[PDB]
Protein backbone atom coordinates (compact mmCIF):
# COMPACT_ATOMS: atom_id res chain seq x y z
CA UNK A 1 0.00 0.00 0.00
CA UNK A 2 0.97 3.59 0.18
CA UNK A 3 0.56 6.68 -1.81
CA UNK A 4 -1.17 8.32 1.56
CA UNK A 5 -2.34 6.40 5.00
CA UNK A 6 -3.09 9.16 7.75
CA UNK A 7 -0.28 11.19 6.41
CA UNK A 8 0.85 15.10 5.60
CA UNK A 9 2.54 16.96 3.02
CA UNK A 10 5.94 18.38 2.56
CA UNK A 11 4.58 21.78 3.33
CA UNK A 12 3.00 20.88 6.08
CA UNK A 13 5.52 18.22 7.46
CA UNK A 14 8.31 20.83 7.45
CA UNK A 15 5.72 23.39 9.71
CA UNK A 16 4.85 20.57 11.87
CA UNK A 17 8.55 20.08 12.61
CA UNK A 18 9.46 23.79 13.23
CA UNK A 19 6.42 24.38 15.41
CA UNK A 20 7.80 21.19 17.18
CA UNK A 21 10.90 22.50 17.52
CA UNK A 22 9.88 25.84 19.05
CA UNK A 23 7.47 24.20 21.07
CA UNK A 24 9.88 21.90 22.50
CA UNK A 25 12.33 24.78 23.14
CA UNK A 26 9.64 26.80 25.28
CA UNK A 27 8.97 23.59 27.18
CA UNK A 28 12.78 23.12 27.69
CA UNK A 29 13.49 27.11 29.03
CA UNK A 30 10.44 26.80 31.39
CA UNK A 31 11.41 23.76 33.10
CA UNK A 32 14.84 25.48 33.36
CA UNK A 33 13.87 28.26 34.82
CA UNK A 34 11.39 26.30 37.30
CA UNK A 35 14.28 24.25 38.63
CA UNK A 36 17.14 27.33 38.65
CA UNK A 37 14.14 29.26 40.82
CA UNK A 38 13.72 25.82 42.78
CA UNK A 39 17.21 25.47 43.46
CA UNK A 40 17.88 29.02 44.38
CA UNK A 41 15.03 28.72 46.55
CA UNK A 42 16.24 25.83 48.22
CA UNK A 43 19.64 27.14 49.09
CA UNK A 44 18.18 30.33 50.47
CA UNK A 45 16.18 28.16 52.84
CA UNK A 46 18.36 25.24 53.62
CA UNK A 47 20.58 28.10 55.77
CA UNK A 48 18.23 28.01 58.81
CA UNK A 49 14.80 28.20 60.06
CA UNK A 50 13.46 25.93 57.49
CA UNK A 51 9.91 25.18 59.85
CA UNK A 52 9.56 27.66 62.12
CA UNK A 53 9.34 30.30 59.31
CA UNK A 54 5.73 28.41 59.02
CA UNK A 55 5.16 27.57 62.40
CA UNK A 56 5.11 31.43 63.46
CA UNK A 57 2.27 31.71 61.04
CA UNK A 58 0.20 29.10 62.33
CA UNK A 59 0.52 29.98 65.74
CA UNK A 60 -0.10 33.53 65.21
CA UNK A 61 -2.80 33.23 62.48
CA UNK A 62 -5.69 30.52 62.75
CA UNK A 63 -5.10 26.93 62.24
CA UNK B 1 -17.87 34.12 80.14
CA UNK B 2 -18.67 33.26 77.20
CA UNK B 3 -22.33 34.61 77.03
CA UNK B 4 -22.08 37.66 78.66
CA UNK B 5 -19.12 38.93 76.65
CA UNK B 6 -21.04 38.11 73.37
CA UNK B 7 -24.05 40.01 74.55
CA UNK B 8 -22.01 43.09 75.78
CA UNK B 9 -20.07 43.29 72.40
CA UNK B 10 -23.32 43.09 70.70
CA UNK B 11 -25.34 45.61 72.10
CA UNK B 12 -22.55 48.06 72.20
CA UNK B 13 -23.59 48.44 68.10
CA UNK B 14 -26.80 48.98 68.95
CA UNK B 15 -26.21 52.11 71.03
CA UNK B 16 -23.50 53.19 68.42
CA UNK B 17 -26.10 52.68 65.66
CA UNK B 18 -29.04 54.55 67.15
CA UNK B 19 -26.61 57.62 68.24
CA UNK B 20 -25.38 58.58 64.88
CA UNK B 21 -29.44 58.49 63.61
CA UNK B 22 -30.17 61.16 66.51
CA UNK B 23 -20.91 64.90 62.48
CA UNK B 24 -20.48 63.41 65.87
CA UNK B 25 -21.71 61.50 68.22
CA UNK B 26 -20.56 61.28 72.54
CA UNK B 27 -21.29 57.15 72.58
CA UNK B 28 -17.79 56.47 70.44
CA UNK B 29 -16.08 59.41 72.48
CA UNK B 30 -16.59 57.64 75.48
CA UNK B 31 -15.33 54.01 74.12
CA UNK B 32 -11.66 56.08 73.42
CA UNK B 33 -11.61 57.59 76.90
CA UNK B 34 -12.13 54.40 78.38
CA UNK B 35 -9.20 52.67 76.91
CA UNK B 36 -11.91 50.29 74.94
CA UNK B 37 -10.77 51.28 71.46
CA UNK B 38 -6.96 50.48 72.50
CA UNK B 39 -7.29 46.96 74.02
CA UNK B 40 -10.25 46.00 71.15
CA UNK B 41 -7.55 46.82 68.32
CA UNK B 42 -5.24 44.48 69.89
CA UNK B 43 -7.07 41.84 70.92
CA UNK B 44 -7.77 41.78 66.77
CA UNK B 45 -3.95 39.85 66.76
CA UNK B 46 -4.02 36.09 66.82
CA UNK B 47 -7.72 35.84 65.07
CA UNK B 48 -6.83 33.16 63.66
CA UNK B 49 -6.48 31.07 67.32
CA UNK B 50 -9.95 32.21 67.67
CA UNK B 51 -12.32 31.65 64.73
CA UNK B 52 -22.17 27.74 65.66
CA UNK B 53 -19.66 27.44 67.56
CA UNK B 54 -19.55 29.99 70.24
CA UNK B 55 -16.23 31.76 69.87
CA UNK B 56 -16.81 31.97 65.76
CA UNK B 57 -20.19 34.17 66.73
CA UNK B 58 -18.58 36.02 69.49
CA UNK B 59 -15.81 37.02 66.68
CA UNK B 60 -18.27 38.21 64.46
CA UNK B 61 -19.63 40.78 67.02
CA UNK B 62 -16.52 42.16 67.77
CA UNK B 63 -15.44 43.10 63.95
CA UNK B 64 -18.74 43.97 63.22
CA UNK B 65 -18.43 46.64 65.80
CA UNK B 66 -15.22 48.68 64.19
CA UNK B 67 -17.04 47.97 60.94
CA UNK B 68 -19.81 50.78 62.28
CA UNK B 69 -16.82 53.01 64.06
CA UNK B 70 -15.19 53.24 60.22
CA UNK B 71 -18.51 54.88 59.29
CA UNK B 72 -18.43 58.03 61.06
CA UNK B 73 -15.68 60.93 59.79
CA UNK B 74 -14.52 61.38 63.55
CA UNK B 75 -14.15 57.32 64.02
CA UNK B 76 -10.96 57.86 61.39
CA UNK B 77 -9.22 59.49 63.71
CA UNK B 78 -9.53 57.93 66.90
CA UNK B 79 -9.40 53.79 65.16
CA UNK B 80 -6.49 55.78 62.99
CA UNK B 81 -4.40 56.13 65.67
CA UNK B 82 -4.66 52.57 67.36
CA UNK B 83 -2.57 51.22 64.35
CA UNK B 84 -4.38 48.73 63.09
CA UNK B 85 -2.54 48.04 60.14
CA UNK B 86 0.37 46.51 61.95
CA UNK B 87 -1.97 44.76 64.46
CA UNK B 88 -3.49 42.84 61.68
CA UNK B 89 -0.31 41.81 60.39
CA UNK B 90 0.98 40.04 63.09
CA UNK B 91 -1.77 37.53 63.11
CA UNK B 92 -0.97 36.03 59.46
CA UNK B 93 -4.56 36.09 58.61
CA UNK B 94 -4.18 36.88 54.84
CA UNK B 95 -18.27 23.85 50.83
CA UNK B 96 -19.67 25.41 54.15
CA UNK B 97 -16.10 25.31 56.29
CA UNK B 98 -15.15 27.50 53.14
CA UNK B 99 -17.71 29.80 53.08
CA UNK B 100 -17.22 30.93 56.66
CA UNK B 101 -13.06 31.44 56.09
CA UNK B 102 -14.22 34.23 53.17
CA UNK B 103 -16.43 35.85 55.69
CA UNK B 104 -13.63 36.40 58.22
CA UNK B 105 -11.83 38.40 55.13
CA UNK B 106 -14.82 40.26 54.00
CA UNK B 107 -15.55 41.46 57.81
CA UNK B 108 -11.47 42.42 57.99
CA UNK B 109 -11.64 44.16 54.12
CA UNK B 110 -14.75 46.28 55.50
CA UNK B 111 -13.40 47.70 58.27
CA UNK B 112 -9.74 48.72 56.31
CA UNK B 113 -11.96 49.72 53.27
CA UNK B 114 -14.30 52.03 55.34
CA UNK B 115 -11.52 53.49 57.45
CA UNK B 116 -9.61 54.40 54.38
CA UNK B 117 -12.27 56.40 52.56
CA UNK B 118 -13.56 57.46 55.73
CA UNK B 119 -10.75 60.67 56.59
CA UNK B 120 -9.24 61.31 53.64
CA UNK B 121 -5.59 61.53 51.97
CA UNK B 122 -4.10 60.69 55.57
CA UNK B 123 -4.65 57.04 55.36
CA UNK B 124 -4.40 56.15 51.52
CA UNK B 125 -1.04 56.03 51.98
CA UNK B 126 -1.38 53.30 54.40
CA UNK B 127 -3.77 51.55 51.93
CA UNK B 128 -1.49 51.33 48.61
CA UNK B 129 1.27 48.93 50.75
CA UNK B 130 -1.73 46.35 52.53
CA UNK B 131 -2.59 46.29 48.64
CA UNK B 132 1.22 45.92 47.31
CA UNK B 133 2.30 44.26 50.33
CA UNK B 134 -0.13 41.67 49.97
CA UNK B 135 -0.98 41.85 46.26
CA UNK B 136 -1.81 38.69 44.27
CA UNK B 137 -4.28 37.37 46.68
CA UNK B 138 -6.85 40.04 45.68
CA UNK B 139 -6.42 39.37 42.45
CA UNK B 140 -7.60 35.76 42.77
CA UNK B 141 -10.89 37.07 44.02
CA UNK B 142 -11.98 39.98 41.60
CA UNK B 143 -11.06 37.14 38.54
CA UNK B 144 -13.15 34.80 40.37
CA UNK B 145 -16.09 36.75 40.09
CA UNK B 146 -15.92 37.58 37.22
CA UNK B 147 -26.78 24.55 45.75
CA UNK B 148 -27.93 26.41 49.25
CA UNK B 149 -24.41 26.05 49.82
CA UNK B 150 -22.82 27.09 47.18
CA UNK B 151 -25.14 30.00 46.28
CA UNK B 152 -23.87 31.44 50.07
CA UNK B 153 -20.32 30.97 49.46
CA UNK B 154 -20.36 32.80 45.83
CA UNK B 155 -22.21 35.51 47.70
CA UNK B 156 -19.51 36.05 49.94
CA UNK B 157 -16.89 36.14 46.75
CA UNK B 158 -19.01 38.85 45.34
CA UNK B 159 -18.97 41.15 48.72
CA UNK B 160 -15.21 40.19 49.10
CA UNK B 161 -14.53 41.17 45.72
CA UNK B 162 -15.71 44.16 45.89
CA UNK B 163 -14.90 45.01 49.25
CA UNK B 164 -11.35 45.89 47.74
CA UNK B 165 -12.60 47.18 45.12
CA UNK B 166 -13.71 50.00 46.73
CA UNK B 167 -10.55 50.69 48.77
CA UNK B 168 -8.76 50.82 45.04
CA UNK B 169 -11.02 53.51 43.90
CA UNK B 170 -10.93 55.59 47.07
CA UNK B 171 -7.30 54.84 47.77
CA UNK B 172 -6.45 56.17 44.10
CA UNK B 173 -3.60 52.97 43.59
CA UNK B 174 -4.74 53.38 39.94
CA UNK B 175 -2.45 56.61 39.63
CA UNK B 176 0.00 54.40 41.22
CA UNK B 177 0.60 52.30 38.11
CA UNK C 1 -9.73 23.22 36.52
CA UNK C 2 -6.98 24.15 33.91
CA UNK C 3 -8.04 27.79 33.64
CA UNK C 4 -7.86 28.11 37.34
CA UNK C 5 -3.85 26.72 37.48
CA UNK C 6 -2.81 29.34 35.06
CA UNK C 7 -4.72 32.12 37.24
CA UNK C 8 -2.54 30.77 40.03
CA UNK C 9 0.68 30.65 38.13
CA UNK C 10 0.35 34.46 37.53
CA UNK C 11 -0.14 35.52 41.06
CA UNK C 12 3.11 33.11 41.74
CA UNK C 13 5.19 34.66 39.75
CA UNK C 14 4.16 38.71 41.00
CA UNK C 15 4.82 37.04 44.31
CA UNK C 16 8.35 35.96 43.70
CA UNK C 17 9.55 38.87 41.96
CA UNK C 18 8.11 41.16 45.29
CA UNK C 19 9.21 38.87 47.35
CA UNK C 20 12.51 38.22 46.52
CA UNK C 21 12.86 42.30 45.66
CA UNK C 22 12.37 43.18 49.45
CA UNK C 23 14.81 40.46 51.02
CA UNK C 24 17.17 41.91 48.68
CA UNK C 25 18.63 44.81 49.78
CA UNK C 26 17.38 45.14 53.26
CA UNK C 27 15.64 47.38 55.75
CA UNK C 28 15.29 50.13 53.19
CA UNK C 29 12.67 47.62 51.33
CA UNK C 30 10.21 46.53 54.22
CA UNK C 31 8.13 49.45 54.48
CA UNK C 32 6.87 49.00 51.27
CA UNK C 33 6.44 44.94 51.97
CA UNK C 34 3.93 46.11 54.96
CA UNK C 35 2.31 47.81 52.89
CA UNK C 36 1.31 45.62 50.15
CA UNK C 37 0.27 42.95 52.82
CA UNK C 38 -1.66 45.07 54.64
CA UNK C 39 -3.40 47.00 51.48
CA UNK C 40 -3.90 43.48 50.25
CA UNK C 41 -4.19 41.58 53.75
CA UNK C 42 -7.41 38.54 53.69
CA UNK C 43 -6.24 37.57 50.35
CA UNK C 44 -3.33 36.38 51.69
CA UNK C 45 -5.11 34.53 54.46
CA UNK C 46 -7.19 32.40 51.97
CA UNK C 47 -3.48 30.82 50.26
CA UNK C 48 -2.22 30.17 53.53
CA UNK C 49 -4.90 28.37 54.65
CA UNK C 50 -5.77 25.79 51.54
CA UNK C 51 -3.14 23.98 51.83
CA UNK C 52 -2.86 23.68 55.76
CA UNK C 53 -6.26 13.82 39.30
CA UNK C 54 -3.18 15.62 36.90
CA UNK C 55 -4.70 18.42 36.80
CA UNK C 56 -5.44 18.27 40.52
CA UNK C 57 -2.21 17.98 41.78
CA UNK C 58 -0.77 20.74 39.29
CA UNK C 59 -3.19 23.13 40.98
CA UNK C 60 -2.70 22.38 44.64
CA UNK C 61 1.38 22.66 43.78
CA UNK C 62 0.86 25.99 42.90
CA UNK C 63 -1.03 26.82 45.99
CA UNK C 64 1.58 25.24 48.04
CA UNK C 65 4.26 27.46 45.97
CA UNK C 66 1.82 30.47 46.24
CA UNK C 67 1.33 29.91 49.72
CA UNK C 68 5.17 29.72 50.79
CA UNK C 69 5.69 32.78 48.39
CA UNK C 70 4.23 35.42 51.03
CA UNK C 71 5.64 33.30 53.89
CA UNK C 72 8.98 34.51 52.60
CA UNK C 73 8.17 38.01 52.44
CA UNK C 74 6.98 37.67 55.70
CA UNK C 75 9.57 36.35 57.84
CA UNK C 76 11.67 38.79 55.71
CA UNK C 77 10.04 42.21 55.92
CA UNK C 78 9.04 41.55 60.06
CA UNK C 79 5.75 41.93 59.85
CA UNK C 80 5.17 39.86 63.00
CA UNK C 81 6.75 42.92 64.91
CA UNK C 82 3.90 45.04 63.61
CA UNK C 83 0.99 43.00 64.76
CA UNK D 1 -51.84 7.58 75.04
CA UNK D 2 -49.32 9.19 76.71
CA UNK D 3 -47.11 9.30 79.50
CA UNK D 4 -44.31 10.20 77.10
CA UNK D 5 -43.75 9.64 73.14
CA UNK D 6 -40.79 11.22 71.60
CA UNK D 7 -41.28 13.85 74.30
CA UNK D 8 -38.64 15.71 76.79
CA UNK D 9 -38.67 17.18 80.60
CA UNK D 10 -39.35 19.99 81.94
CA UNK D 11 -35.12 20.66 82.92
CA UNK D 12 -34.28 19.99 79.65
CA UNK D 13 -37.97 21.94 77.82
CA UNK D 14 -36.73 25.05 79.79
CA UNK D 15 -33.01 24.63 78.56
CA UNK D 16 -33.82 24.08 74.74
CA UNK D 17 -36.08 27.37 75.08
CA UNK D 18 -33.37 29.66 76.05
CA UNK D 19 -31.14 28.02 73.79
CA UNK D 20 -33.93 28.71 71.05
CA UNK D 21 -34.20 32.11 72.94
CA UNK D 22 -30.48 32.78 72.71
CA UNK D 23 -29.60 31.32 68.85
CA UNK D 24 -32.75 33.62 67.39
CA UNK D 25 -31.45 36.92 69.10
CA UNK D 26 -28.02 36.00 67.51
CA UNK D 27 -29.54 35.62 64.27
CA UNK D 28 -31.27 38.33 64.28
CA UNK D 29 -28.78 40.94 64.96
CA UNK D 30 -26.63 39.12 62.75
CA UNK D 31 -29.48 39.63 59.98
CA UNK D 32 -29.37 43.33 61.10
CA UNK D 33 -25.96 44.11 60.99
CA UNK D 34 -25.80 42.83 57.59
CA UNK D 35 -28.93 44.57 56.61
CA UNK D 36 -27.81 47.60 58.16
CA UNK D 37 -24.42 47.33 56.07
CA UNK D 38 -25.79 46.57 52.81
CA UNK D 39 -28.04 49.83 53.36
CA UNK D 40 -25.03 51.63 54.02
CA UNK D 41 -22.99 50.56 51.08
CA UNK D 42 -26.39 51.45 48.75
CA UNK D 43 -26.43 54.87 50.19
CA UNK D 44 -22.65 55.59 49.63
CA UNK D 45 -22.34 53.81 45.69
CA UNK D 46 -25.55 54.94 45.04
CA UNK D 47 -24.27 58.71 44.73
CA UNK D 48 -22.35 58.21 41.52
CA UNK D 49 -19.30 55.51 39.73
CA UNK D 50 -21.83 52.26 39.34
CA UNK D 51 -20.04 50.46 36.87
CA UNK D 52 -16.65 52.66 36.30
CA UNK D 53 -15.45 51.38 39.46
CA UNK D 54 -15.31 47.92 38.10
CA UNK D 55 -14.76 48.77 34.95
CA UNK D 56 -11.45 50.62 35.01
CA UNK D 57 -10.26 47.17 36.86
CA UNK D 58 -11.85 45.17 33.73
CA UNK D 59 -9.55 47.81 31.87
CA UNK D 60 -6.75 47.71 33.52
CA UNK D 61 -6.08 44.46 35.67
CA UNK D 62 -6.79 41.24 33.24
CA UNK D 63 -10.57 40.11 32.14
Amino acid sequence: SGTGLGEVDVDTYLSNLQTKTTLSMIADGLERSARDFDAFLEENVTLEWEAQRKRIYQHFGIK
Amino acid sequence: DTTCQTAAMILLNALVHTSRASVDCPIIDALNRLNFIGVLVDSLKEILNEWASPSQQYTSAKLALLLQLCQTRQGAKYVLQANLFRALEQSGVFVVALERHYALLVALARVVGAAVTARGAHNIVQGRKFLTQHRGLVVHVLKKNAILAQQALEERIEELAEAFMLLITATGFLEYE
